[PDB]
């Protein structure tokens, strides 16, 4: 069973205090030789080990983060908490908790890992996306197939969804990854469509932003 | 009497690496050979002074046997993990005791050949060196298959032959450090107490072997009071220490006599404060 | 299925201040054989914890002896911390010239 | 010398 | 810290091909190293512990080796089920250092990127800012570079790039470049063009538009 789950608040403001908890149901930090260690990974980078706590209560830390880390267990061996004081925008990452066994003096590899909790640190507050069409070149020749675009600028939370013609058009679409810009995210979404259908029909871009509770539609016209 | 004993520990280390295999050898109570599988180039090393005069063939064949037994314990650990319907991610231990206790003349008085799993008695070879005692329901399969193969016969052949003659050779080669008798230096310490009475402490240090008797007496009587004595501990050089305490009134410390009797002493030592 | 360890901290030779001595921690009767023994001077971990053979007795419980060089003074406190599996919290035992 | 197991599985 | 360097940074192989991933330790990590596999969008699961011991449940086609101070992890019969990111471990010194991570994808026939230019929408201009984007779709492999020429000069400032991972449809890549300028600067010029060059075209594939059309 093992099964350990990370729980923690995403979207934190800088200089605050991040508090994560790891709940496991398969082993206990009681009269058991098991130890639980926190790992963090910034998206697109390498894994970093943060801290670890034995079933004794003994704690180990990575001296690289000066002195802002504090890991502690419950009076009921079934959870492990990590607290990071004065959180920075560089601490945006996905955090896991893993199990290891104590063999005398050394630890020994991570048997089971949690699912991961995404935490992001940024001072910007939640905004709504602005959607814009992307039409072909003004002097374009009669091609066989054409490509239309939909640009979504100026939204904060990481997730957005894009469909074409209320999800009817789904063949040949491309949703690009989001990029940040002075606190606000922006991305693009492309659709390929035969020159027979465009512009003989109406091709709509359906954007959906859940955190702001918004659904936007556009109609790309030359 | 004297004994040749060999203690073997196999500990699985899942998530860490290969299981640790250890083999220690004792004459009476003194270690003289050691083998550890996770050390580099695992070979039989000497742990005493008198065993270092064995040729390279001795260590070669002993290392060969040790590594063969190591592989045997690997497959035994896996088979026990299958026997008890246990998890592959846990760390479990096999312990093996094998040796011979022989009288000072030349007659095997007891042959030991027993195995324990995770601290509980698994299987044993009885003193008859023919019948197996199996404690667990899964240990009975081991007993039946080992009766089919007839392991008791070859185990007895080892215990009744090779063990006793190699014990004889070790005793003849290590008569300098295995037959020595160093008498213990003894004394009494008198500490007052924040209560009102006095703690007397009898000490016996630097003796061999560990067989020692330490008692306090009131007026030559077996004493009728809370006597606290600790267990015989090694010093880290071949000798042992011991001490026995007694809480006595202020002024009657001269009534108490500490008696220490050792096998290396001409007469039992009696000490007063 | 586990056995709690027993600890004895002591000096090899009769201790006196300024004279060099070997302080050792004798830990017996425990299971499984995965334990950690640390020697502490004034609270800090000594790195010279050279330990002996992790052997076991007839009761199948393991024992071990971990010694280190030191010099007894009336101002320095020395102890042995053991971390096993059977004790919820690590056991610290201070040296005392009984 | 010590004892040999003769590769006999328990 | 015993920083551990993993290499290569990214590998690409055919179906069934044997591949090797190496890892070095600055200090002596003798048999204190494990290899973890992380699937796309999942958590790293443990694969090999010790150095050559596969964790129970791992297909036997994987192997772990050690040669002096460089650790290797080999896999011979590669399938689509193994594409992902791989990590080294160190569990010896307490600052546990990880590898850089190595991405393993599956090869395919080289593809040319389809590039398209998208002139700013009047609304964008109305706001006051302007962003020109020129996407490149369905190419292989990952290596590709864009230039953005504004009436003959480069003006490589103010550009943002966003490259996707391999497509779930056929393992092809996509890139989107957005040049965000002011409305005054956008009206300052006329001709705007993208210059993307791939390991297939030998000559830069070019696309452009003119504002006054």
């Amino acid at each position: 069973q093992v099964t350990l789950k990370e729980s923690g608040p995403g979207m934190l403001q800088p200089s605050k205090t991040l508090s994560l908890t790891c709940s496991f149901s398969g082993f206990s930090l009681s009269t058991s030789g098991l130890v639980v260690n926190w790992i963090r990974q910034p998206s697109g980078k390498s894994l970093e080990w943060l801290a670890a706590i034995d079933w004794d209560g003994d704690e180990y830390y990575n001296p690289s983060p000066k002195s802002r880390l504090t890991v502690s267990k419950d009076t009921s061996n079934t959870q492990v908490f990590l607290k990071i004081t004065s959180v920075d925008t560089v601490d945006t990452a996905t955090y896991y908790c893993a199990r290891s066994r104590r063999y005398g003096r050394y630890s020994g590899a991570f048997d089971y890992w949690g699912l991961g909790v995404m935490v992001t640190v940024s001072s910007a507050e939640t905004t709504a996306p602005s959607v814009y069409p992307l039409a072909p070149g003004t002097a374009l020749k009669s091609n066989s197939m054409v490509t239309l675009g939909c640009l979504v600028k100026g939204y904060f939370p990481e997730p957005v969804t894009v469909t074409w013609n209320s999800g009817a058009l789904s063949s040949g679409v491309h949703t690009f990854p989001a990029v940040l810009q002075s606190g606000l995210y922006t991305l693009t979404s492309s659709v390929t469509v035969p020159s027979s259908t465009w512009s003989s029909q109406a091709v709509t871009c359906n954007v959906a932003h859940p955190a702001s509770s918004t659904k936007v539609d556009k109609k790309i016209v030359p | 009497s004297h004994s040749l004993r060999y203690f073997v520990t196999a500990v699985s280390r899942p998530g860490f690496g290969e299981p640790r295999y250890m083999e220690v050898g004792y004459v009476d109570n003194t270690e003289f050979v050691r083998f550890d599988s996770d050390a580099e180039n695992p070979r039989y090393e000497p742990r005493a002074r008198w065993i270092e005069q064995e040729g390279p063939e001795y260590w070669e064949r002993e290392t060969r046997r040790a590594k063969g037994n190591e592989q045997s314990f690997r497959v035994d650990l896996r088979t026990a993990l299958r026997y008890y319907n246990q998890s592959a991610g846990g760390s479990h231990t096999l312990q093996w005791m094998a040796g011979c206790d022989v009288e000072s003349d030349g007659r095997l008085l007891r042959g030991y050949w027993q195995f324990a799993y995770d601290g509980c008695d698994y299987i044993a070879l009885n003193e008859d060196l023919k019948t197996w005692t199996a404690a667990d329901m899964a240990a009975q399969i081991t007993r039946r298959k080992w009766e089919q193969a007839g392991a008791a016969e070859r185990d007895r052949a080892y215990l009744e032959g090779e063990c006793v003659e190699w014990l004889r050779r070790y005793l003849k080669n290590g008569n300098a450090t295995l037959l020595r008798t160093d008498p213990p230096k003894a004394h009494v310490t008198h500490h007052r107490r924040p209560e009102g009475d006095v703690t007397l402490r009898c000490w016996a240090l630097g003796f061999y072997p560990a067989d020692i008797t330490l008692t306090w007496q009131l007026n030559g009587e077996e004493l009728t009071q809370e006597m606290e004595l600790v267990e015989t501990r090694p010093a880290g050089d071949g000798t042992f220490q011991k001490w026995a305490s007694v809480v006595v009134p202020l002024g009657k410390e001269q009534k108490y006599t500490c008696h220490v009797e050792h096998e290396g002493l001409p007469e039992p030592l009696t000490l007063r404060w | 299925i586990q056995k709690t360890p027993q600890i004895q901290v002591y000096s090899r030779h009769p201790p006196e201040n300024g004279k060099p001595n070997i302080l050792n921690c004798y830990v017996t009767q425990f299971h499984p054989p995965h334990i950690e023994i640390q020697m502490l001077k004034n609270g800090k971990k000594i790195p010279k914890v050279e330990m002996s053979d992790m052997s076991f007795s007839k009761d199948w419980s393991f024992y071990i002896l971990a010694h280190t060089e030191f010099t007894p003074t009336e101002t320095d406190t020395y102890a042995c911390r053991v971390k096993h599996a059977s004790m919820a919290e690590p056991k610290t035992v201070y040296w005392d010239r009984d | 010398r010590g004892p040999g197991r003769a590769f006999v599985t328990i | 810290d015993i920083q551990m360097t993993q290499s290569p940074s990214s590998m690409s192989a055919s179906l069934g091909d044997k591949v090797t991933i190496n890892c070095l330790a600055s200090e002596d990590i003798g048999n204190y190293l494990s290899w973890y596999q992380q699937r796309p969008g999942k958590s790293p699961k443990l694969m090999i512990y010790g150095v050559t011991n596969l964790e129970d449940g791992v297909p036997s086609r994987f192997s772990g080796s050690r040669s002096g101070s460089d650790y290797s992890l080999t896999i011979n019969s590669l399938g689509y089920d193994d594409e992902g990111i791989y990590h080294c471990h160190e569990y010896y010194e307490y600052p546990f250092t990880f590898g850089s991570g190595t991405k393993l994808e599956i090869k395919r026939a080289d593809a040319a990127p389809t590039v398209s230019i998208f002139p700013p929408s009047t609304e964008q201009l109305a706001t006051g800012g302007a962003s020109v984007v020129c996407l490149m779709n369905n190419f292989y492999p990952r290596d590709i570079s864009v230039k953005w020429k504004i009436d003959g000069t480069e003006r490589r400032d103010g550009v943002l790039d966003s490259v996707t991972d391999q497509d779930s449809k056929d393992s092809t890549y996509s890139m989107s470049s957005t040049l965000s300028l002011t409305k005054a600067d956008y009206e300052s010029h006329n001709l705007y063009t993208c210059e993307v060059v791939h390991k297939t075209s030998s000559s830069p594939v070019v696309k452009s538009f003119n504002r006054n059309e």
